[PDB]
């Protein structure tokens, strides 16, 4: 079985969060428990509820009457609706299939509950100050919400990379990444950081240029 | 609300050592307990089911046992690929409940960081901002002090520090430190220094530049 | 006997 979560990654407080789980490789009316489970910042896991193959559903009492799980058997999808969300509902949302001593999980999808507006990042190249190796960097500043993806030379540069988790400063996120190459590689060979921010439909490719003496 | 309490949140280990994680259930759950492994950037993966049974593909070095209110996951001969967060789960009754999770760390020989400093990019300065970045790469242990100095005087306001997860390849950490200041303050001062104080030396690693450059 | 432990 394969499970894939989808839906908006930013929801305004007090409004409703809806996510879809698309299932392939198995029928959601055939067997097992089909669950929503979320993971908070700090990694705590909470089981939200299930819909059974027969369409019965049940929920974690911690969610009050806020939660409803629903399904489309023609599309083989099941759905989460969580009403009246607050910041404490920010989490990565997973769907799972459980039974017969098997557990399959989706990759999850992040949902941020905030009133702040989607903001695209600025991408700054970090060239060395004007050794056997040279370290370059990319600074991604002032975006919202998570996530961004960052690669070097379209992914072909992977070894020697460190990408640092984003942190929220003011209302906005900042992320950075470094890459280390042999000293004769750059600048003669091009090194570009590729930054994608799906929420703002941003795709930027920043070449790291040497500084001027 | 069956509460699953895990022993300790963080455990340090060495490659080749046995490590045991424990989970104590508030009520009697019988054998109905699963252990999950979660690596960074991945969904949790079932490891042990029915308290003693390795799931498909799980290596023989993983064992689990226990009944009643007491359960243990055992790593025999820890490997670097076992760096992860582990969570116990009870499926005796709904709601499903997880332990708080235990993070494993690997011990390794102390390693001093390789430190690189980056002045603001011309692009950031042209747009009216200024950020100074210091990368501290491939060090151990994790606790490192970075201090920023502007014309010799310490600045802790506007500093954002982000660590990677421990790298299973070499058991090191890296971290980025970003000092953000107004461009007009940036242009009022000459020297910019990041100083790394780490248990690997009594003297800090200093990287500096002067705006004159 | 629920979740992964339920038989189907």
């Amino acid at each position: 079985v394969q499970l894939q979560e989808s839906g908006p990654g930013l929801v305004k407080p007090s409004q409703s969060l809806s996510l879809t789980c698309s299932v392939t490789g198995y029928s959601i009316t055939r067997a097992y428990y089909w669950n929503w489970i979320r993971q908070f910042p700090g990694n705590k896991l909470e089981w939200m509820g299930y819909i059974l193959y027969d369409g019965r559903s049940d929920y974690n009492p911690s969610l009050k009457n806020r939660v409803s799980i629903t399904r489309d058997t023609s599309k083989n999808q099941f759905f989460l609706k969580l009403n009246s969300v607050t910041a404490e509902d920010t989490a990565r949302y997973y769907c799972t299939r459980e039974g017969n001593y098997r557990a399959y999980w989706g990759q999850g999808t992040l949902v941020t509950v905030s009133a702040a507006k989607t903001t695209a990042p600025s991408v700054y190249p970090l060239a060395p100050v004007c050794g056997s190796s040279v370290t370059l960097g990319c600074l991604v500043k002032g975006y919202f919400p998570e996530p961004v993806t960052l690669t070097w030379n379209s992914g072909s540069l992977s070894s020697g990379v460190h990408t640092f988790p984003a942190v929220l400063q003011s209302d906005l996120y900042t992320l950075s990444s470094s890459v280390t190459v042999t000293s004769s590689t750059w600048p003669s060979q091009s090194i570009t950081c590729n930054v994608a921010h799906p929420a703002s439909s941003t795709k930027v490719d920043k070449k790291i240029e040497p500084r001027v003496p | 609300d069956i509460v699953m309490t895990q022993s300790q949140k963080f455990m340090s280990t060495s490659v080749g050592d046995r490590v045991s994680i424990t989970c104590k259930a508030s009520q009697n759950v019988g054998s109905d307990v699963a252990w999950y492994q979660q690596k960074p950037g991945q969904s949790p993966k079932l490891l042990i089911y029915s308290a003693s049974n390795r799931y498909t593909g799980v290596p023989d070095r993983f064992t689990g046992s226990g009944s009643g209110t007491d359960f243990t996951l055992t790593i025999n001969n820890m490997k670097s690929e076992d760096l992860a967060d582990y969570f116990c789960q009870q499926y005796s009754s709904y709601p499903l409940t997880f332990g708080a999770g235990t993070k494993l760390e690997l011990k390794r020989a102390d390693a001093a960081p390789t430190v690189s400093i980056f002045p603001p990019s011309s692009e950031q300065l042209t747009s009216g901002g200024a950020s100074v970045v210091c990368f501290l790469n491939n060090f151990y242990p994790k606790d490192i002090n970075v201090k920023w100095k502007i014309d010799g005087s310490e600045r802790q306001n506007g500093v954002l520090n982000s660590w990677t997860d421990q790298d299973s390849k070499d058991s090191t950490y890296s971290m980025s430190s970003t000092l953000t200041l107004t461009k007009d303050e940036y242009e009022r001062h000459n020297s910019y220094t990041c100083e790394a104080t780490h248990k690997t030396s009594t003297s800090p690693i200093v990287k500096s530049f002067n705006r004159n450059e | 006997a629920v979740g992964i432990g339920a038989v189907f």
